[PDB]
């Protein structure tokens, strides 16, 4: 119907292009009336789209809203909430502060965002940590609001888990940063894999007073949400060169494409509401002086031009595009991996060490280590089938197989490692406080020279 | 130096009341050169509208606390939803003196909720401290509501594991519903008789004549309700002889914002008397950055240690509401309102009255079946 897309400023897109965006499609157009009004906003002030929805739902009954915030703040989708609630008109949030992660959204709203949840994204987070087997870790948990839930998922996905994971005990910012307690909670870390969650500016205030103190090691690992992070136009102080982000803001799949597979979704919806129900129009008059169906509960599997783009329970999508980013040396938010429908995806599967955070910070506890396999000390097993994952009393360990007798390149099969020589390696890394780098030999057997060829 | 005060559409006499707090306060809190001011609003129903008078006047105002104190809407909206988030995108504190939702008590849907009433899942905590009264150990959880009733459900378990007991059943469902008669019979075929009992004015009034159907009203059957259970009809469809709970000087509208605008000026003089001054942006036009130290604000608020108070002594607990209020047990004695009970902050105190039950004689009801 009558759609209405206002959007923000991020990355310089002009409102021209999304003109014909739709104008030349939709050829089997089944909804008559069905029109769009590009509009951009130079301020993101409430009042602003208040005003635009109060002389836009009077504005000859527009159905449709499309919004993008370029900015970073996330109560702007609380209002979409409470203007998707009130008007009852399908609002969908598409990046930036459009679609931030909140809490729960209410049952009488159609608003929608296209992202995924902070359950969705704790289990690809904890899948990459096993992935990696980085099982001992921390967690850092603020009074940013939708703790107890994330705390409680995690807790329960430990429990939920083959691994036995080494979780240290969870520090809790009671008040605003003091120096008096906070950083005896600080003193108790010890582990591996931090986990931040409060904003950004505060995120900043945590690293700097890390870096401060020296708790910002290459032991120590950063691993925070896309809502931490944010959008990519704003990298403030204090950051290390490797830190590990997970976000949907993908620059590849652009706004145009977004608001496009948007455009897909509400023409998928508006054909079977036509093929359902004749009244089409449902809208309300005016905001001063004050349903027949819902269509947030009318497009839950919906899929346009081969795209996944069906909704879950929560007003998210079931599988939005996940892409795991870290920063690079020339502090850019650098893209590694993707995700698949269920295949956790890396392609940049062997780890990078990251000796140099930062200017002055050396890296020296990193050792090459090959072996051969040997019966009583070399134990070398398969991974596990069902969950990919090793025992804890075990170590990875990589090898360079080539696959046929003539070529040469070949893969990085991983797999398990117990014996004897492992729990001493093990156990000089608790003692001379290293990091083991087991690989195997790809070459053959022990050593031997022909004419000094080893 | 000018701080304004946003009011609410409620009626006349409470903003001359406020303006009378402003005369007092600023005459206990030393020589200073603040300044205080007012801001009146309309008679809107609906909040939408008012939010847009407040986003017109309130954010160029750089008002510090809005304090909503509208209970009786004509209609079932209930929702100060838009004003508090107007005030949250700048990050400033409302005191939502309206209703006691849990759901609007969420910290993690609203972020600067900071009231002086508790939601009523506090009730169930005086229900464990009812469990303290008749020395009562199986219970039963009967909840209709789902949003606060899940976050009830946690804090009962938390009370729940200090006495190591446990409930013989929870039920959570949809409200709205009538056929509840199976799940009558179910809590029927249990072992214990406290009915634990939470929902809405209607909702259980409505479960409760389908309770009256099925012969639930009869010696042993000991029920426990709160201030949503005994309002209305709900009033009306209770027996002879049930025990209810109240707020004091929470109905008591004058009192109750009087030091609720004393705890807001002391606030504000305690902030004056702390450094880093920042005052929140005239948002209207232009401003597009938010107020950065509202978390600060909140950190100078939760902190708030008081001696005297008009309603009594408040405190701010670990969730920004007040630390154990005076509170009321009261006994319909044959369709009369009859006061039975007393609770300040650690104790339960009888009056000279007895206490009825609905079924046998004044003595508690031994419900512990032998099995
Ligand atoms: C998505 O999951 C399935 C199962 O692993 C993979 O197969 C796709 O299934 C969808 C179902 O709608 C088909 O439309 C596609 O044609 C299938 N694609 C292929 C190439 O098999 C698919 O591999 C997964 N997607 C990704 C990105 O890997
Ligand atoms: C100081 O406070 C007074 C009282 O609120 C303000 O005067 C106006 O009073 C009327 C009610 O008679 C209300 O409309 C407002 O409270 C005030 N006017 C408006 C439209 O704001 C007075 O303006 C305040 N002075 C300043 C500059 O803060
Ligand atoms: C709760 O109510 C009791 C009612 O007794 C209040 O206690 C009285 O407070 C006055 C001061 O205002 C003092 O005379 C005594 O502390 C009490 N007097 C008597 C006779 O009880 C109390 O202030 C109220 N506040 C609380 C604690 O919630
Ligand atoms: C009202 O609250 C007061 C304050 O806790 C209670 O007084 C305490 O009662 C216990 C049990 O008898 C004593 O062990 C404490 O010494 C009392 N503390 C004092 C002196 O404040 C009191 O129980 C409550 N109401 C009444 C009068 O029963
Ligand atoms: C840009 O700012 C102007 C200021 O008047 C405003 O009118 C307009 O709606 C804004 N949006 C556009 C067209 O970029
Ligand atoms: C989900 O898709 C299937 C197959 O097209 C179909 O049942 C329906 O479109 C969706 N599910 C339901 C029952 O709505
Ligand atoms: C190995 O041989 C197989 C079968 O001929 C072939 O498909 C594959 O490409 C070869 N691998 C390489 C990299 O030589
Ligand atoms: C070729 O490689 C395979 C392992 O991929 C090995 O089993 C086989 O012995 C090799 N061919 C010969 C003839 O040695
Ligand atoms: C509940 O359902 C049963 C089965 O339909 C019915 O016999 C019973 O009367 C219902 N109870 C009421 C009165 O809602
Ligand atoms: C309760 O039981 C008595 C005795 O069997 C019976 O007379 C009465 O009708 C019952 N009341 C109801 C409606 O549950
Ligand atoms: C609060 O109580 C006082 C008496 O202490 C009374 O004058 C006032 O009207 C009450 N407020 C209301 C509106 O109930
Ligand atoms: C004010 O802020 C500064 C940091 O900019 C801080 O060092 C100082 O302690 C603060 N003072 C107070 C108590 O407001």
């Amino acid at each position: 119907l009558n759609i209405a897309v206002l959007l923000g400023h991020s990355h310089d897109v002009t409102e021209r292009e999304l003109r014909n965006l739709w104008g030349p499609e939709q050829a089997t157009g089944l909804p008559l009336d069905v029109n769009v009004v590009a509009l951009l906003m130079n301020r993101t002030d409430p009042k602003s789209l208040i005003t635009h929805v109060c002389d836009l739902m009077s504005g000859a009954r527009i159905h449709g809203l499309v919004f993008g915030d370029d900015t970073d703040q996330e109560a702007v989708a609380q209002m979409l909430d409470f203007i998707s609630s009130q008007t009852f008109i399908p609002i969908l949030g598409i990046a930036g502060g459009a679609s931030m992660i909140m809490a729960d959204k209410d049952p009488t709203s159609t608003f929608f965002q296209f992202g995924a949840s902070i359950q969705q994204q704790a289990t690809v987070m904890l899948k990459i940590m096993q992935d990696y087997d980085w099982h001992v870790f921390s967690l850092v948990t603020t009074i940013f609001p939708g703790y107890r839930d994330f705390i409680s998922f995690i807790k329960t996905t430990v429990d939920n888990s083959f691994v036995g994971w080494d979780m240290q005990n969870v520090i809790t910012l009671d008040t605003s940063f003091e120096d008096a307690k906070t950083q005896v909670q600080l003193k108790k870390i010890h582990s591996s894999v931090i986990l931040l969650y409060c904003s950004k500016d505060e995120a900043v205030l945590i690293l700097s007073e890390a870096r401060s103190l020296g708790l910002t090691g290459y032991d120590f690992f950063w691993i925070v949400p896309s809502l931490v992070s944010g959008n990519t136009e704003l990298i403030p102080k204090e950051f290390p060169s490797g830190l590990i982000s997970v976000s949907y803001d993908d620059w590849d799949y652009s706004l145009e494409a977004r608001v496009r597979d948007g455009l897909g979704i509400l023409t998928t919806a508006a054909s079977s509401m036509l093929e359902k129900f004749s009244y089409i129009p449902e809208a309300k008059a005016s905001c001063y002086g004050q349903p027949l169906h819902t269509l947030h509960q009318f497009m839950v599997n919906v899929t346009w031009d081969g795209k996944d783009l069906s909704f879950t329970e929560e007003g998210y999508q079931v599988h939005p595009r996940l892409v795991v980013i870290v920063l690079n040396k020339d502090r850019e938010w650098e893209k590694v991996g993707k995700w698949e429908n269920q295949t956790l995806s890396l392609r940049h599967a062997v780890w990078p060490r990251y000796k140099s955070f930062s200017d002055c910070e050396p890296d020296d506890n990193h050792l090459s280590i090959v072996t051969l396999e040997e019966a009583p000390f070399v134990i070398v097993e398969d991974i596990d089938p069902l969950t990919e994952t090793c025992v804890r009393n075990t170590v990875p360990c990589r090898k360079f197989v080539k696959i046929n007798n003539s070529t040469n390149e070949g893969m990085n099969v991983k797999k398990c490692c117990k014996g004897f020589c492992i729990d001493i390696l093990k156990k000089l890394s608790r003692t001379v406080k290293f990091t083991y780098d087991l690989y195997l030999v790809t070459n053959g057997k022990h050593g031997k020279k022909v004419n000094n060829v080893w | 130096k000018i701080v304004n005060i946003g009011a609410v559409l409620s009626t006349r006499k409470h903003e001359q009341m406020f303006r009378e707090a402003v005369n007092q306060a600023n005459k206990r809190h030393g020589s200073w050169k603040i300044q205080l001011n007012a801001t009146s609003v309309t008679h809107k129903p609906n909040a939408i509208q008012m939010a847009l008078s407040v986003c017109e006047d309130l954010i160029s105002s750089q008002v510090y606390a809005i304090l909503v104190s509208h209970p009786p809407t004509p209609n079932d909206h209930f929702t100060p939803t838009p004003v508090s988030y107007t005030a949250g995108f700048y990050r400033i504190p409302v005191l939502g003196l309206t209703t006691r939702m849990s759901i609007y008590s969420d910290k993690s849907i609203h972020l600067s909720f900071l009231r002086t009433v508790p939601p009523y899942s506090h009730q169930s905590s005086v229900w464990f401290e009812m469990m303290r009264v008749y020395n009562w150990n199986h219970i039963i959880l009967l909840v209709s509501d789902d949003h606060e009733g899940r976050a009830a459900q946690k804090r009962l378990e938390t009370l729940l594991e200090e006495r190591e007991s446990k409930a013989e059943k929870v039920l959570q469902f949809d409200p709205g519903t009538k056929n509840v008669t199976a799940l009558l019979m179910e809590a029927r075929e249990l072992e214990a008789r406290v009915i634990i009992l939470s929902a809405s004015e209607d909702d259980a009034a409505t479960v409760y004549r389908a309770a009256a159907m099925l012969n639930m009203t009869g010696s042993g059957y000991v029920w426990l309700v709160g201030e949503r259970e005994i309002s209305g009809n709900a009033l009306r469809y209770a027996p002879d002889g049930i025990i209810g709970l109240q707020l004091i000087n929470g109905k008591n509208e004058s009192a109750h914002i009087s030091d609720a605008v004393g705890v807001v000026a002391q606030a504000v003089h305690e902030l004056l008397e702390k450094e880093n001054i920042t005052d929140p942006p005239r948002g209207c036009v232009g401003n597009t950055n938010i107020w950065k130290t509202g978390p600060l604000f909140k950190r100078v608020l939760m902190s708030s240690k008081y001696a005297d108070g008009v309603t009594g002594r408040v405190e701010f607990n670990e969730d920004g509401d007040r630390k154990f209020a005076n509170y009321s047990i009261m006994n319909l004695q044959n369709r009369k309102l009859v006061q039975v009970g007393i609770y300040n902050g650690t104790h339960v105190i009888p009056n000279d009255r007895k206490i009825i039950w609905p079924g046998g004689e004044t003595e508690k009801p031994r419900g512990y079946q032998m099995s």
